[PDB]
């Protein structure tokens, strides 16, 4: 048994936002909805399909019919930006099931293209017989970006680790990607390049062993 | 030892359907033959299981829900029915594997002048889910204007009493019901028939 | 105040075992079904186990069936999770949670509704040893950082374990323009992160920039000056 949610849902402040939750004969069970802000525990915002716990704002409503439960937030506000999970406790087996979650973004500020800075391996690290390229991406909104590495327009296969976007102090987001190389393969290509894609717009930055 | 079915079926007092009583039965030898060989049961419908081969199988748990309704409402203690009882009092799931047992209790639950202890739920804002039970006495609003004290414009108390008199029609006489649900987990099976591999 | 407090997490080696506690206070604990739910880093909520108000019935998720044991001491207001044969994919924050429905005690009936109370969580990292301090390398500001209004410089903190490493700049004197990133977990099992500061191009001659790295568990402290060499 699986409960399947939309991965992401964005909404302007004040607009109505809806998150769906689909499962087999889900109408025949009760659905719960939980809100989780970053680095906080979950909180119950809807239970018994549609009931709202004590102290939960009235703009949170919920429905469940057929195979679809729906969490609705009318007049969506900045402080509602969070991950939302649905959950169902099967009346049989007494077996709990969460949804995959939904990242509700509240568009609170305008679009911002990322600022990409590519660092070649430090000479200390080279003297230590390793080489790490560092691609730092900063000052972008929304916080969603993809990274791609290349050696001379040829796409790099492995040795890449990339962070998920994180809020900086100015409420924008930043991410980092690292490419590991032996100093041989560092020195043995003309250049390396980091390609960063943000809302359909791609920017790349390049370094060379010479420069 | 012998599973305490005696205490469930021969229970001196029974529960109102709206507040149906559940007994989990565990860690005993269940002689189901003692039940289906008491030919005093007016209803004995089993779904998904053998009649007698239950006497050979083992289960993690056996749950016995029990209550009192009127005779013509017994047909509602079955999968996918509607009606006052199945909608507002005791709903069975569609995939129900287990047994429904009922018998006439006129000589025990009716009394001359009328018995008004056995209740049922008349009004609810929506249907019960399978194996759900509701015992709230919240004032039901059918009208538009809120009630907060006792009653106003369409503000009914949600429970109603059966009036069980010995001279009621058979359809309006009290029947005692016991619903056995069987549970088999990835865990020790504690409720076993005497003809099992275990003994 | 209703309160759930998890404890007993930490770093532990795979195949070993570990016992988590959850302390309840401010409600009649003995009358509520209880849950264990976990969340791996950057993943969703995973149900782990559930136990009846009296401990009679216990249900587990398939991923932990046979390996974990849920239990409760109702006299001591406590919920326990015994985790045995820990795999690496068990690394997660473990929350205990209370169901909003309470049994009156009279007839073995329970229906689970929403989980209205949650603890703050306890973190369990299951990794194969290798508790080392990091190597800190400077990320010098280049000539293409120089030609904007401002320029970027940073510190690479590589190959460390366990998870908590703190990074400041100039003993905390330098605060604005600074983003320190979350760490990546390399397949090697060691963590690695970067800290960066945007800074006026023309100040690269006058103002010195040192990054201070503190890895408590290995008792490591490193200051590294970032020059534009
Ligand atoms: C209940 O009482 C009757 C009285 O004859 C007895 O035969 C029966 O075994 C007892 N137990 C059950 C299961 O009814």
């Amino acid at each position: 048994y699986e409960l399947t949610q939309p991965p992401s849902v964005s909404v302007s402040p004040g607009q109505t936002a809806s998150i769906t939750c689909s499962g087999d004969k889900l109408g025949d069970k009760y659905a719960c909805w939980y809100q989780q802000k970053p680095g906080q525990s979950p909180v119950l915002v809807i239970y018994q399909d549609s009931k709202r716990p004590s102290g939960i704002p009235e703009r949170f409503s919920g429905s469940n019919s057929g195979n679809t439960a729906t969490l609705t937030i009318s007049g969506t506000q900045a402080m509602d930006e969070a991950d939302y999970y649905c959950q169902a406790w099967d009346s049989s087996t007494s077996y709990v099931v969460f949804g995959g979650g939904t990242k509700l973004t509240v568009l609170g500020q305008p679009k911002a293209a990322p600022s990409v800075t590519l660092f070649p391996p430090s000479s200390e690290e080279l003297q230590a017989n390793k080489a790490t390229l560092v691609c730092l991406i900063s000052d972008f909104y929304p916080g969603a970006v993809t990274v791609a590495w290349k050696a001379d327009s040829s796409p790099v296969k492995a040795g890449v680790e990339t962070t998920t976007p994180s809020k900086q102090s100015n409420n924008k987001y930043a991410a980092s990607s690292y490419l590991s190389l032996t100093p041989e393969q560092w020195k043995s290509h003309r250049s390396y390049s980091c390609q960063v894609t943000h809302e359909g717009s791609t920017v790349e930055k390049t370094v060379a062993p010479t420069e | 030892n012998l599973c305490p079915f005696g205490e469930v079926f021969n229970a001196t007092r029974f529960a109102s359907v709206y507040a149906w009583n559940r007994k989990r039965i565990s860690n005993c030898v269940a002689d189901y033959s003692v039940l289906y060989n008491s030919a005093s049961f007016s209803t004995f419908k089993c779904y998904g299981v053998s009649p007698t081969k239950l006497n050979d199988l083992c289960f993690t748990n056996v749950y016995a829900d029990s209550f009192v309704i009127r005779g013509d409402e017994v047909r509602q203690i079955a999968p996918g029915q509607t009606g006052k009882i199945a909608d507002y009092n005791y709903k069975l799931p569609d995939d129900f594997t287990g047994c429904v047992i009922a018998w006439n209790s006129n000589n025990l639950d009716s009394k001359v002048g009328g018995n008004y202890n056995y209740l049922y739920r008349l009004f609810r804002k929506s249907n019960l889910k399978p194996f759900e039970r509701d015992i709230s006495t919240e004032i039901y609003q059918a009208g538009s204007t809120p009630c907060n004290g006792v009653e106003g414009f369409n503000c009914y108390f949600p429970l109603q009493s059966y009036g069980f008199q010995p001279t009621n029609g058979v359809g309006y006489q009290p029947y005692r019901v016991v619903v056995l649900s069987f549970e088999l987990l990835h865990a020790p099976a504690t409720v076993c028939g005497p003809g099992s591999h275990h003994h | 105040e209703v309160q759930l407090v998890e404890s007993g997490g930490g770093v532990v080696q795979p195949g070993r075992s570990l016992r988590l506690s959850c302390a309840a206070s401010g409600f009649i604990f003995s009358s509520y079904g209880m849950y264990w739910v976990r969340q791996a880093p950057g993943k969703g909520l995973e149900w782990v186990a559930v136990i009846w108000y009296d401990g009679s019935n216990k249900y587990y998720a398939d991923s932990v069936k046979g390996r974990f044991t849920i239990s409760r001491d109702n006299s001591k207001n406590t919920l326990y999770l015994q985790m045995n044969s820990l795999r690496a994919e068990d690394t997660a924050v473990y929350y205990c949670a209370r169901d909003l429905s309470s049994s009156s005690g009279w007839d073995d009936y329970y229906y689970y509704y929403g989980m209205d109370v949650w603890g703050q969580g306890t973190t369990v990292t299951v990794s194969s040893a290798s508790t080392k301090g990091p190597s800190v390398f400077p990320l010098a500001p280049s000539s293409k950082s120089t030609s904007g209004g401002t320029a970027a410089l940073g510190c690479l903190v590589k190959d460390y374990f366990p998870e908590p490493v703190t990074v400041s700049w100039n003993s905390g004197a330098l605060t604005s323009g600074v983003h320190t990133f979350p760490a990546v977990l390399q397949s090697s099992g060691l963590y690695s992160l970067s800290s960066v500061v945007t800074v006026p191009s023309s100040s690269l001659g006058t103002q010195t920039y040192i990054c201070n790295v503190n890895h408590k568990p290995s008792n490591t402290k490193v200051d590294k000056r970032v020059e534009p060499k």
